[PDB]
RNA sequence: GUCUACGGCCAUACCACCCUGAACGCGCCCGAUCUCGUCUGAUCUCGGAAGCUAAGCAGGGUCGGGCCUGGUUAGUACUUGGAUGGGAGACCGCCUGGGAAUACCGGGUGCUGUAGGCUU
RNA sequence: GGGGAGUUUGACUGGGGCGGUACACCUGUCAAACGGUAACGCAGGUGUCCUAAGGCGAGCUCAGGGAGGACAGAAACCUCCCGUGGAGCAGAAGGGCAAAAGCUCGCUUGAUCUUGAUUUUCAGUACGAAUACAGACCGUGAAAGCGGGGCCUCACGAUCCUUCUGACCUUUUGGGUUUUAAGCAGGAGGUGUCAGAAAAGUUACCACAGGGAUAACUGGCUUGUGGCGGCCAAGCGUUCAUAGCGACGUCGCUUUUUGAUCCUUCGAUGUCGGCUCUUCCUAUCAUUGUGAAGCAGAAUUCACCAAGCGUUGGAUUGUUCACCC
RNA sequence: CCGGGCGUGGAAUGGAGUGCCUAGUGGGCCACUUUUGGUAAGCAGAACUGGCGCUGCGGGAUGAACCGAACGCCGGGUUAAG
RNA sequence: UAGCGGUCCUGACGUGCAAAUCGGUCGUCCGACCUGGGUAUAGGGGCGAAAGACUAAUCGAACCAUCUAGUAGCUGGUUCCCUCCGAAGUUUCCCUCAGGAUAGCUGGCGCUCUCGCAGACCCGACGCACCCCCGCCACGCAGUUUUAUCCGGUAAAGCGAAU
RNA sequence: GUCUAACACGUGCGCGAGUCGGGGGCUCGCACGAAAGCCGCCGUGGCGCAAUGAAGGUGAAGGCCGGCGCGCUCGCCGGCC
């Protein structure tokens, strides 16, 4: 205080970013391509300093890449359960249950 | 801390492990004079002042105990002096702890 | 900050590496050290009586005292501008040999044969170790191709 | 009052204005804190090598005659 | 400007030191000669030696030349010496030898004469052979005076063993505490 | 091939489950008077040798987990040294040298000293 | 026995014995992969405790979870299985440990006597603490071995003086004997300002040496707090985001506030407010010229160019500030 | 411990080793990079290296530190930062 | 009113008429009044209708002389020329923090060897000279890279790896 | 700013197992001299050649080997270095 041992205390919350971070993700239908920047273009009055804004190469919030994601699907090597895709490799001791039904 | 009234340990005048019976030290008084006491009462004397200087400022609070140890092998009277760790409660060969069976 | 501490900021280097929390193996304990042969110092923590202070932790220094279970060792401690040959004792446990001096040995071996065959054959070969030299001239055979067109990749953004 | 506290950078150069770096080596040393039990035995060895000379000297009289030939008698 | 440091520019070994009375100063002036136009080493070492100081020149006690001079090899060669020679009467046995030294005592002159030996003063010397040839050349030992004794480590570290500097020797001097574990510590 | 006692490395040796068994080799297993110790001959100890390899143990199987070792991750992240390089800053590019770790995709799954057997 | 006298009345310190020990200590971190390292930097602990919580030797495995069993239940006690330290190691934290360094027993005092060496902090002085050997007496265990305090890192102390134990010790003054005294060794009595003075205030009656190495003013750097704006636009404005405002956010400016700091003067810059006088700035209360409006007129509100010219008379306080006619 | 036989081993530099006596200092400051306290400070506190201190010259107009740069007295030529 | 005082102008002068005076306006002016001379009280002492006032232009301890040049870790200064070398502001201890001690950094005096007056002869996987070193240690060192073998746990990275 | 005296330390200059006129004394000779020269003084005595103990005190080298003493640890003459 008089700076006669000055140690401040604990006061707000921050989260520290880094170039490239990626502080908010929308997801939605592809009919919404102008309405997700649109609006997303907003949080960058909000925030301090400038971010840039981007549309992803992927489906969703998967780990994955552009649309052969579902043809990776159909080859039933990413299950669809919950917000997101379960990956499967090739892996594993089900070796009766890829013959039963893969 | 305690510690028994009899345990056996190297006798010097002996020459070997006797046992020993142990009595917990406390100070004398005075030979009946000795040179230090004797010139500070003839320094004491005369007109005015102090003049070795008293001690005011205590700071410790527990003396380190001292243990006096007796042979006993007939006409072997040697009796010599051990320290210990400083203590804040002292006993001597009194009760001891059985565990396992302990009630609060 | 703090000061004086028998064994500060040791929280990691006396460790037992990180899976080997077991007992000793009993090879480090059977090794023959002998007087003058160049060990190093590296503290283990499961010993607990002996250990070098954390200061000695990976100096190495020669040997010239050998109790029932544990060493002298003579090495250099770095203080204030002046360099100091200190000597210590140290539990068997935490020294084990150097291939520093080793290796320098073997190639002694390899040097005095080299001599000795030399004496044999008359003719004067290089003794060990010339440096590293320059490149050579050599010849590099193309035939299987043209070589490859290598060319700068465009940007693209992968967030 | 008040004072400033230290400031410790220049004693790096102060060392090595002219400052040694070796511990001054030698040949065979001091036996200062070797092996008690073992000193006194190999003192014992040293007094009955320079005692022991109508034993060592004369029980080596012949490995000097042996060597003194054979370096030679190779030829 | 070039990046030398210049702290050991000039060597202190003087080059035509301390050089005083004129019977040493004309020795060198006679020596420098020979040392200039003769490769005798001997004489560069003998004229390095006519510059230095008494304490460093200190004097040849006569039983230290006797039992020096008597080792094997050495017969009918004359001994050099470039400080002094004091006699000694620890040695009983009558000299044997020949000299050449700067200054001798009364009693050691004496002895040698007595002996049968010789006395030869540099120029002597010079004269007799203009650079050493059968000479031996020995020095009275330099470490010898009394204040080494009290040069070296500090006392009081753990294991001095030099000579403090005190006015007597008695028992309350310097014996008090660091000396006697019954009086704080030792050393 | 393989086992037994002592081991060195101490997971390529662990864990899980199924299959296989080149003497009496280990072991299960039958008893408790002697030795010994427990509340219990379960354990420990002793004395045995009727059956047993069902178990341990050894070997094998596992689109096994684990573990070891490779790739891809990447010359990316990072940094020694340089500039009167950019930027208002936050940071960043370059010259020069060094150069990683996940996710992911391969491969492997005890070796071996010593003294001692057997080929069920 | 302050009637009278002598003297003392710690240091550190974002100015000052106010607070607090950073004054001896030890752990983790800062600390930048030797390893040293700073602040009244951060999270913490100590002035003890233990006849065993020491020393050996043997035997068992802990935390918790799952299924069962009369009372019995969420939890007593018994049993089976899973069980990589998830528990316990006297206490802070870190390290370390699974036929142990834990748990239970069994026996015991190596927690003893005696030289030297080394580490630890550093002048490579001591104290403290520790390392590894050697000479004795021992302990346990069949034995190999292990043990000279605590599983390691903290847990404690000089000269002088006093006190105790030690040898059939030396001296006790011309000699002898005996008391007593001085010696020599080892422990203890303590110096927490922890390398170790014996110590209460007040000076607005004050003094001398100095200090801008150090406060109280202006002046500088900063701008958190103070004041002035700007951006984004959910809403208020019956209808309507922007006539006029503006939340949740965020970017600046100004030095007309208050702080923070110690750079300049302590062999001196006269430090509140008021009175008188000049001049300056503009982020404009009024006036000249203008746009806008939820602007009919009248008033009034927002904004633009703009400091040429105005910005009062009094009650109360010293008042700056305020308040009222 | 005594005797005997074989010589020196990677680049680049250069003479080393050793003793005695001893004045001044123990108020620092700044900068590239790393880093703690703070909102930040021409603020407080640390590591490395270099400077200012103790030092002038050209250049940044002006200046303790920045850039170049190191001094006896001069003539000729050539540059660094500019 | 004289006499005695000395309120307000915060009037005058403030290197003054004066080391405290002047102009006005002020309190008292028969009582605890004003005043000359004599006499007493003396420095830790007197004297005080009490302000620490007065004690010879000096008083919360006068003046003179001596001890005496008291003492200082504190400011001030510390006198001729050139030449050579050239720092520290950090460790530890201190009633230590504006100071010393100690280390470090500094100069001076030197020393022990190198052996480049190294002929009229004659080599090193040991340097120098090279006639060649009988006389010769190329011995040694490094704020450096190289080749080996070691040590750590920061940057970076991880949580489907423990906390 | 060792200013001067007294210490002490080390370096340097000059005289040795010693060194020293240090205080006294002697020539009478006193301008120069309060000096200079001389000594059973030659040195009582300082400092040194000898340390250590608290103090009684003790205080600096062995080797070969002849025998007898069991060469037994060892001793006594031995001859020698
Ligand atoms: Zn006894």
């Amino acid at each position: 205080t008089g700076m006669r041992g000055a140690f401040g205390k604990p006061q707000g919350t921050v989260a520290r970013v880094h170039i490239g971070q990626v502080i908010m993700s929308i997801r939605t239908k592809l009919q919404n391509k102008e309405h997700v920047v649109e609006a997303l273009r907003r949080a960058k009055f909000k925030f301090p300093g400038r971010q840039k804004i981007h549309i992803s190469k992927k489906w969703g919030f998967t780990k994955f890449n552009a649309d052969e994601f579902e043809d990776m699907v159909a080859e039933k090597r990413l299950i669809p359960d919950g917000c997101g895709v379960k990956y499967i490799p090739n892996r594993g001791p089900l070796d009766k249950w890829r013959a039963l039904h893969s | 801390v305690n510690v028994p009234k009899t345990r056996r340990t190297f006798c010097k005048k002996c020459g070997k492990h006797q046992p020993h019976k142990v009595t917990q030290y406390k100070k004398g008084k005075d030979s009946l004079y000795a040179q230090g006491k004797r010139r500070y009462d003839r320094k004491q004397s005369g007109y005015g002042g102090q003049t070795k200087p008293i001690f005011r400022k205590k700071a410790k609070t527990t003396k380190k105990i001292v243990l006096r140890l007796e042979c006993v092998e007939p006409n072997c009277r040697s009796k010599r002096m051990l320290a210990i760790k400083r203590c804040k409660h002292f006993e001597l060969g009194g009760d001891k702890k059985r565990k396992g069976q302990v009630i609060q | 900050t703090n000061t004086k501490g028998k064994r500060r900021g040791t929280r990691y280097m006396f460790s037992r590496p990180f899976r080997k929390h077991g007992v000793v193996p009993l090879a480090t304990y059977m090794r023959i050290y002998k007087k003058g042969d160049i060990v190093d110092i590296k503290g283990m923590g499961t010993v607990q009586k002996g250990m070098p202070h954390k200061c000695y932790h990976g100096k190495t220094g020669r040997v010239y005292n050998v109790t029932q279970h544990a060493v002298g060792i003579v090495v250099n401690k770095q203080v204030k501008g002046k360099i100091l040959a200190k000597r210590i004792n140290v539990r068997i446990e935490h020294i084990k040999h150097s291939k520093s001096r080793d290796s320098f040995l073997k190639r002694v071996k390899e040097n005095d044969q080299k001599k000795k065959e030399a004496k044999e054959k008359g003719t004067w070969v290089q003794l060990k170790r010339q440096p590293a030299p320059p490149r050579e001239a050599h010849f590099v055979r193309t035939n299987g191709k043209e070589p490859e067109l290598l060319e700068p990749i465009p940007y693209e953004f992968m967030a | 009052a008040k004072s400033k506290n230290h400031t410790t950078h220049n004693q790096s150069r102060k060392w090595h204005r002219n400052g040694i770096k070796k511990p001054r080596s030698q040949r065979y040393e001091s036996l200062k804190g070797v092996d008690p039990k073992f000193l006194r035995n190999m003192r014992f060895a040293k007094k009955h090598n320079k005692k022991g000379l109508k034993k060592m000297q004369a029980n080596n009289a012949k490995a000097m005659a042996a060597r003194a030939e054979a370096i030679k008698a190779l030829v | 400007g070039v990046d030398i440091r210049h702290n050991k520019d000039r060597k202190v070994r003087r080059k035509e030191p301390k050089s005083q009375d004129i019977y040493l100063r004309l020795l060198v002036k006679l020596y420098r000669f020979l040392a200039r136009r003769t490769n005798s080493t001997f004489n560069q070492v003998v004229l390095k030696r006519l510059f230095m100081s008494r304490t460093n020149r200190p004097p040849l006690s006569l039983s230290r030349m006797i039992r020096k001079m008597k080792l094997p090899g050495r017969e009918n060669k004359t001994a050099v010496v470039v400080g002094t020679i004091t006699d000694d009467v620890r040695v009983q046995e009558v000299p044997k030898l020949k000299v050449c030294a700067l200054r001798v005592t009364s009693r050691a002159r004496s002895r040698i004469l007595r002996a049968g030996g010789k006395i030869l003063t540099f120029d002597q010397l010079a004269l007799d052979s203009p650079k050493g040839c059968g000479t031996v050349l020995l020095s009275g030992p330099r470490k010898g005076r009394e204040v080494y004794r009290h040069f070296g480590k500090a006392p009081g570290t753990p294991h001095s063993h030099t000579k403090p500097y005190v006015r007597s020797k008695g028992r309350k001097f310097e014996r008090a505490r660091g000396r006697r574990a019954s009086r704080g510590y030792k050393n």
